[PDB]
C-alpha cells in the first residue's frame, strides 16, 4: 500500500528525473532510484529503454564528433568505443547491480550501433568495423598489454560480420611473417590462444600449418647455410594468400644466388619448382662515393633500378622499362617513390611522368643507415578492394557449398523451409541476403546439381 | 656513375607441383585460361565463376573440374587421398 | 526412434565428408531439445573416434557437440571421455592435444559430477610436474585456471597439492609460465583452506631474499589484488622488503609503484603513506630510453592517495604532493595526461559532503593558470584538451576564483578557437569552459574582451556540426545577459554587437528540417535577446516573433516556444505582443487538454503573466475559449 502511494502516483514524475540522471555522472541517484523501482512490479521496462535509447544516442555522438578521421586511423575509433564499452558496464555493475535484464540492453545496444553508425555510412559497407579491428589489432601485434586483447575479443562478439576481419587478420599475420618484425612470441601465442575459443578450428588449424610451413623454411635455410649473406623463405602457395609475381628480370649480382640454391633444390626436392617473388623481397645496398658511407635498405624493383647507374649519368623511362622488364604503373610508383626519396624539378609529387624522362649528387642525411622501403600511395586500396571481392568470392563459394550440402541429404525439400536452413546454419559466420541467396539456386541449377520438381516449381529435388 | 655494391639478399618464393601448375590434370586447357566447360559456352551465367582450387596437398584444379569429379569419386586422383578446399 | 538413431550411426561412417556434417548436425539438433545404454555407447563411441579426423569442420561441430553431449548422460560415459581426454592430451600429436584441451574446456564449462573434477584434478597435478615438454604444461595451467575461474567451492582438500604443483613453475626460464601460474594462484586463492594461505604467504616472504627476478612481486601483488582483506595483516613483513628492493639500480620501481597503488585502492586501513610518499615525489622527479613508463606508474600511483582518502586532504595541501604536480606539467604526454587526471581526481575529493580546503586552493590558484599559460600555446589537442576541462573543474568547484586572470587566459581561448588544426572536440571543450567560466563569474570582468569573444562566438556559430553551433548559440545566450545584466546597473555601448549577434542567430531561426536540439538552442536564445535587447532592435523585432507562432503548432519546439513566451513577457523591458495575443491566447488554451503536467503549468503561466502585463488589450472571444478548459483541470 505505501509502495503505491509513494512511487506509484509519481512514476512519471520520476521518469522525466531519469534522463536528468543520465546527462550528469550520479551513480549514487541511479542506485538509489533502482532500489526503489526494484520494489515496484512490471516497472523497469521503461527504465531499459530509456537507458538503451540513451546508449544509442550517446554512441551516435561520440562516433560523429570524430567523423572524417576514423575511415583511416583504426585506433581513436576503437579506444573510444572500448572506453565508453567500460563505461556502461561499470554503470551497470555498480548502480543497477548487474541486473540479468540489463546487460542484455547494453549488449542488443551495442549490437546495434556497432555495425551501423557515421563510419558505416561513409564507408557505405558495414565492414569497416572489422577492418578498423584488424588494423588496430596488427598495429598493436608490430612493433602490461593483455588488457587491450581481452577488450577487443570481448567487443569482436558485436561483429556480425566475422569472416572479413578473420581473412584481414590472416592477411595482416602472413605479411608479419614474410617481413620478420613481430614483437614477441608469447604475445602471438597469447592471441592465439585467446582466438581459439572465439573463432573456430579450421582458422586455428590453418594458422599452425603457417607456423609449421615457417618453421620449415627456416631450419631449411639453417641447413642450407651449413651445408656451404643469403636468405630466402620457402612457403606453400595454398596455405599462404598470396599471387603470382609478375614478369621481372635478375640482376647481374644476384643471378649466382638464384642458380646455386637451385640445384640445392634439385637434390632435395623433385618433381616441383619455386616461384620466386620479388614485391616482397627486400635487400640492402652500400655507397661510399658521397662525403660518408651510407648503409641503406631496399626492394629487389629499386635496388634493380639503381644498379644500372654504374656506367651511365641519366636514363629514360623506357629503356629502364626494357632493361627491367616492368610494368609502367609499378615503374612509375618506384620512380615517384624515389624522386620523393631524393635520391635520384619544381615539384616531384603529382607530377607527370613522361616517357621521355639522371642521379644527383645529394642526399645529406644525419643518420648514417636510412630505410626508404614504404607503402605506395594507392597499393594500399587496390589491396582492400581486390581483398573485399575474394572475400565476397569466398562467401559466394559458401553459400553455394552449404546449399549443395543440406540438399544431399534432404532427396526433395521444400523452398521455404531451405532458406531457413541455410540462414541458422551459417549465421554463427554471417547473415547471408536473400536476393544473394537466390542466385545461387539457380546457378546450381544451372549447373544440373538440383531440379525444380516437374508438378510444381517451389520445390527442389536433389538429382546426381 | 657511382659505385653500388649489394652485402645481403633477403627473397622469397613459394613451391608448388610442376606437373599440375603448369597444366592442370583435368581438364587439358591452361589453368589461367577458360575451362572446357566455360570454353563451349560464353553467354552462361557460368562463365566468371571458374577459378583454381587449392588443397593440402598443393594441387591446382578448376572449381568446376574438381566440383564434377567429386560427385562420383571424392579421392584425388594424383596423391590418392580425400580432397580439401583451402582457398580459391 | 531406434532405426532413427541406428541409420544415423551407419550413415555417420560415410565416407564422403557432405554426409559426416549432416548427421553429425542432426545428431546435435536431436541432443539439444529435450535414448538405450546400448545407443549412448555407440553414440559415445562413433563421436570419439570422429574427433580425430581430417577435416576441421567435422572437428569442430564434434567438439561444440561434446559440450550439449555431457548435459545428458551418466556419470561412467563422463568418466571414461574425461580419461580417454586426458589420454589423448598426453600424446605428440598438436593437433590432438589442442581438440582434446578444448573439449576439457567446453565440457568444464559447461558443468556447473565431484569425482570427475577430482579426477580431472590429480590428472593435471600429475602433468603439470616438471616435463621437457613445455606445450601440455601450459595446456594443463590453462585448463586449471579456467576450471578455477569456472568453480571454486568444490576440492577443498585438493588446494595444498595444487599449490606444491604449481610453486616450481614460479621460477620457469619462460615468463609466460611465470605469468601463467600467477594468474592461476590468484583464480585459486578466492577458492581456498583457509590455513593455506599463510603457509603461502609465509614461503613467499622466505623467498623474497632473491636475485633479480620479479616474478615475486608479481605474484604478490596478483594475490593482494585477488584477495586484499586476507592479506591486510602482513603488511609489516612485506613493506620495508619493498622499500629496501627500491634502493636498487635496475628500473624495477614499476612493480613497486603498481602494488603500493593496488594496495592502497583494496587496502584502506593502514599507516604508513607517509613512508611512501616521499619516496614516490622523489622518484617522480629523477629522469636521465626505459624512462618514462617508471615515472608513469609513480605519477599514478598517487591516484588512490588523492581518491580513496578524503581526511587527509588538509596534509596533502600542506605538503609538496600539489606543488609538485602542478610544477610537473612541461613533459612528455603519457606523464602529463596521468598527472592532469589525478589533479582531476583531488579536486573532485576537494568537494565535501584554521584554514578551510577551499581557502588554501585558492592560494595556489595563481600558480596553475601560470602553468597553464604555456601548455596553451602546445599544438597537441590533448594538451589543449586536458587545460580546458581543468580550468572547467576549477571554477566547477568555487567560483570566483579565475577573477584576476581572465585577461591572460581569454587570448588562449580565441588562439584554440580559431586554430584550424582543432578537432571538433577540442572547439565543444573550449566552449563548454568559456560557457562555464561566463555562468560563474562577475560580468564587471568581461567587458573589454565582448570585442573579441563577439567575432569568434559568431564564427562558431555558422559551423555545419551541430553541437558547435548549439554550444555557440548558448554562449551567444550567456553573453547577451552578461553584457546586458539586467538586475544590476551598467554602462557599456554593445549597440555594435546588435547587428552581427543578431545575423548569426536569425538565420538560425529558420530550422527548415534541422536537429531537434539546434531548433531548440535557437528559440532559448532568439527568447533571450528579445527579452534583453527588445529595445535596440528596429523593424525586425515584429517579423520574426510572428515565427514564434510556427513554432506553437508543431509539438517538437511547444514546450520551448511557451517558455520563451513566459520569459518574454516577465521582463522591465516593455515588448508590444499584441499582434500574437488574438491568436496566441487561443492556440495555448488547446494545450490545457491533452494529457501534460509539465506543459499545462507552462502554458497556464504564460496565459497569467500576459494577462497580468497585458490587460488593456483582451477580448471575450479568446477569454471564453481559455475559461472553457478551467473546470476539468
Ligand atoms: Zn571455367
Ligand atoms: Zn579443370
Ligand atoms: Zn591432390
Amino acid at each position: 500500500k505505501c509502495e503505491q502511494v509513494l512511487i506509484e502516483k509519481h512514476l512519471e514524475i520520476f521518469h522525466t528525473e531519469f534522463q536528468n540522471l543520465l546527462d550528469a555522472d550520479k551513480n549514487e541517484d541511479l542506485g538509489r532510484m533502482y532500489n526503489l523501482v526494484s520494489r515496484i512490479q512490471d516497472g523497469l521496462g521503461e527504465l531499459k529503454k530509456l537507458l538503451e535509447t540513451h546508449i544509442h544516442n550517446q554512441g551516435l555522438a561520440a562516433i560523429e564528433k570524430c567523423g572524417e578521421a576514423a575511415l583511416n586511423d583504426p585506433k581513436m575509433y576503437v579506444q573510444t568505443v572500448l572506453d565508453v564499452h567500460k563505461k556502461y558496464n561499470a554503470l551497470v555493475m555498480s548502480a543497477f547491480n548487474n541486473d540479468a535484464g540489463f546487460v542484455a540492453a547494453l549488449d542488443k545496444a551495442c549490437g546495434r550501433f556497432i555495425n551501423n553508425n557515421a563510419v558505416t555510412k561513409m564507408a557505405q559497407s558495414s565492414s569497416k568495423s572489422p577492418e578498423l579491428l584488424a588494423r588496430y589489432c596488427d598495429s598493436l601485434l608490430k612493433k602490461e598489454l593483455e588488457d587491450t586483447l581481452n577488450q577487443v575479443m570481448v567487443v569482436f562478439k558485436y561483429i556480425e560480420d566475422k569472416d572479413v576481419f578473420q581473412k584481414f587478420y590472416a592477411k595482416m599475420l602472413a605479411k608479419r611473417l614474410v617481413h620478420q618484425n613481430s614483437a614477441s612470441d608469447d604475445a602471438e601465442a597469447s592471441m592465439i590462444s585467446k582466438l581459439k575459443q572465439a573463432c573456430g578450428f579450421e582458422y586455428t588449424s590453418k594458422l599452425q600449418r603457417m607456423f609449421q610451413d615457417i618453421g620449415v623454411s627456416k631450419d631449411l635455410n639453417e641447413q642450407f647455410k651449413k651445408h656451404l649473406d643469403f636468405s630466402i623463405q620457402v612457403l606453400s602457395s595454398g596455405s599462404w594468400p598470396f599471387q603470382q609475381s609478375c614478369t621481372f628480370a635478375l640482376p647481374s649480382e644476384l643471378e649466382r644466388s638464384y642458380q646455386r640454391f637451385t640445384a640445392f633444390y634439385a637434390s632435395r626436392h623433385s618433381g616441383r619448382k619455386l616461384t620466386w617473388l620479388y614485391q616482397l623481397s627486400k635487400g640492402e645496398l652500400v655507397t661510399n662515393c658521397f662525403k660518408n658511407r651510407y648503409t641503406l635498405q631496399a626492394s629487389t624493383f629499386q635496388m634493380a633500378i639503381l644498379l644500372q647507374y654504374n656506367t651511365e649519368d641519366a636514363y629514360t623511362v623506357q629503356q629502364l622499362t626494357d632493361s627491367t622488364q616492368i610494368k609502367m604503373d609499378i615503374l612509375a610508383q618506384v620512380l615517384q617513390i624515389l624522386l620523393k626519396s631524393k635520391l635520384l624539378n619544381a615539384n616531384v609529387d603529382e607530377v607527370e611522368l613522361k616517357p621521355d624522362t639522371k642521379l644527383y649528387l645529394g642526399y645529406k642525411n644525419k643518420k648514417l643507415r636510412v630505410n626508404i622501403n614504404v607503402p605506395m600511395k594507392t597499393e594500399q586500396k587496390q589491396e582492400q578492394e581486390t581483398t573485399h571481392k575474394n572475400i565476397e568470392e569466398d562467401r559466394k563459394l559458401l553459400i553455394q557449398a552449404a546449399i549443395v550440402r543440406i540438399m544431399k541429404m534432404r532427396k526433395v525439400l521444400k523452398h521455404q523451409q531451405l532458406l531457413g536452413e541455410v540462414l541458422t546454419q551459417l549465421s554463427s559466420r554471417f547473415k547471408p541476403r536473400v536476393p544473394v541467396i537466390k542466385k545461387c539456386i539457380d546457378i546450381l541449377i544451372e549447373k544440373e546439381y538440383l531440379e525444380r520438381v516437374d508438378g510444381e516449381k517451389d520445390t527442389y529435388s536433389y538429382l546426381a | 656513375k657511382k659505385r653500388f655494391e649489394v652485402k645481403k639478399w633477403n627473397a622469397v618464393a613459394l613451391w608448388a607441383w610442376d606437373i599440375v601448375v603448369d597444366n592442370c590434370a583435368i581438364c587439358r586447357n591452361h589453368i589461367m585460361d577458360l575451362c572446357i566447360e566455360c570454353q563451349a559456352n560464353q553467354a552462361s551465367a557460368t562463365s566468371e565463376e571458374c577459378t583454381v582450387a587449392w588443397g593440402v596437398c598443393n594441387h591446382a584444379f578448376h572449381f568446376h573440374c574438381i566440383s564434377r569429379w567429386l560427385k562420383t569419386r571424392q579421392v584425388c586422383p594424383l596423391d590418392n587421398r580425400e580432397w580439401e578446399f583451402q582457398k580459391y | 526412434a531406434s532405426y532413427h538413431i541406428s541409420n544415423l550411426l551407419e550413415k555417420m561412417t560415410s565416407s564422403d565428408k557432405d554426409f559426416r556434417f549432416m548427421a553429425t548436425n542432426d545428431l546435435m539438433t536431436e541432443l539439444q531439445k529435450d535414448l538405450d545404454d546400448d545407443s549412448e555407447r555407440k553414440v559415445v563411441k562413433m563421436i570419439l573416434k570422429l574427433l580425430e579426423d581430417k577435416n576441421g569442420e567435422v572437428q569442430n561441430l564434434a567438439v561444440k557437440c561434446l559440450g550439449p553431449l555431457v548435459s545428458k548422460v551418466k556419470e561412467y560415459q563422463v568418466e571414461t571421455i574425461v580419461d580417454t581426454l586426458c589420454t589423448n592430451m598426453l600424446s605428440d600429436k598438436e593437433q590432438l592435444r589442442d581438440i582434446s584441451s578444448i573439449g576439457l574446456k567446453t565440457v568444464i564449462g559447461e558443468l556447473p559430477a565431484a569425482n570427475v573434477c577430482k579426477k580431472i584434478t590429480g590428472r593435471l597435478t600429475s602433468a603439470i610436474a616438471k616435463q621437457e615438454d613445455v606445450s601440455v604444461q601450459l595446456e594443463a595451467l590453462d585448463i586449471m585456471a579456467d576450471m578455477l575461474s569456472r568453480q571454486g567451492g568444490l576440492l577443498v582438500n585438493f588446494h595444498p597439492s595444487i599449490l606444491t604443483c604449481l610453486l616450481p613453475q614460479l621460477t620457469s626460464p619462460r615468463l609466460a609460465v611465470r605469468k601463467r601460474t600467477i594468474i592461476a594462484l590468484g583464480h585459486l586463492v578466492m577458492s581456498c583452506f583457509v590455513d593455506l594461505i599463510e603457509h603461502l604467504l609465509s614461503e613467499l616472504s622466505k623467498n623474497d631474499s632473491m636475485s633479480t627476478t620479479r616474478t615475486y612481486i608479481q605474484c604478490i601483488a596478483a594475490i593482494s589484488r585477488q584477495a586484499g582483506h586476507r592479506i591486510g595483516e602482513y603488511l609489516e613483513k612485506i613493506i620495508p622488503l619493498v622499500v629496501k628492493f627500491c634502493n636498487v639500480d635496475d628500473d624495477e620501481l614499476r612493480e613497486y609503484c603498481i602494488q603500493a597503488f593496488e594496495s592502497f585502492v583494496r587496502r584502506c586501513p593502514k599507516e604508513v603513506y607517509p613512508h611512501v610518499s616521499t619516496i614516490i615525489n622523489i622518484c617522480l622527479k629523477y629522469l636521465t630510453d626505459m624512462s618514462w613508463k617508471v615515472r608513469r606508474a609513480a605519477a599514478k600511483c598517487l591516484d588512490a592517495v588523492v581518491s580513496t582518502r578524503h581526511e587527509m586532504l588538509p596534509e596533502f595541501y600542506k605538503t609538496v604532493s600539489p606543488a609538485l604536480i602542478s610544477r610537473f606539467k612541461e613533459r612528455e604526454e603519457n606523464v602529463k595526461a596521468d598527472v592532469f587526471h589525478a589533479y582531476l581526481s583531488l579536486l573532485k575529493q576537494t568537494r565535501p559532503v584554521g584554514e578551510t580546503p577551499l581557502t588554501m586552493l585558492q592560494s595556489q590558484v595563481p600558480n596553475i593558470v601560470k602553468a597553464l599559460h604555456k601548455q596553451m600555446k602546445e599544438k597537441s589537442v590533448k594538451t589543449r584538451q586536458c587545460c580546458f576541462n581543468m580550468l572547467t573543474e576549477l571554477v566547477n568547484v568555487l567560483p570566483g576564483a579565475l577573477t584576476q586572470h581572465i585577461p591572460v587566459l581569454v587570448p588562449g581561448i580565441i588562439f584554440s578557437l580559431n586554430d584550424k588544426s582543432s578537432s571538433s572536440n577540442l572547439k565543444i571543450d573550449a566552449l563548454s569552459c568559456l560557457y562555464v567560466i561566463l555562468c560563474n563569474h562577475s560580468p564587471q570582468v568581461f567587458h573589454p574582451h565582448v570585442q573579441a569573444l563577439v567575432p569568434p562566438v559568431v564564427a562558431c556559430v555558422g559551423d555545419p556540426f551541430y553541437k558547435i553551433t548549439s554550444e555557440a548559440l548558448l554562449v551567444t545566450q550567456q553573453l547577451v545577459k552578461v553584457i546586458r545584466p539586467l538586475d544590476q546597473p551598467s554602462s557599456f555601448d554593445a549597440t555594435p554587437y546588435i547587428k552581427d549577434l543578431f545575423t548569426c542567430t536569425i538565420k538560425r531561426l529558420k530550422a527548415a528540417d534541422i536537429d531537434q536540439e539546434v531548433k531548440e538552442r535557437a528559440i532559448s536564445c532568439m527568447g533571450q535577446i528579445i527579452c534583453n535587447l527588445g529595445d535596440n532592435l528596429g523593424s525586425d523585432l515584429p517579423n520574426t516573433l510572428q515565427i514564434f507562432l510556427e513554432r506553437l503548432k508543431n509539438e517538437i519546439t511547444r514546450l520551448t516556444t511557451v517558455k520563451a513566451l513566459t520569459l518574454i513577457a516577465g521582463s522591465p523591458l516593455k515588448i508590444d505582443l499584441r499582434p500574437v495575443l488574438g491568436e496566441g491566447v487561443p492556440i495555448l488554451a488547446s494545450f490545457l487538454r491533452k494529457n501534460q503536467r509539465a506543459l499545462k503549468l507552462g502554458t497556464l503561466s504564460a496565459l497569467d503573466i500576459l494577462i497580468k502585463n497585458y490587460s488593456d488589450s483582451l477580448t471575450a472571444a479568446m477569454i471564453d475559449a481559455v475559461l472553457d478548459e478551467l473546470p476539468p483541470l
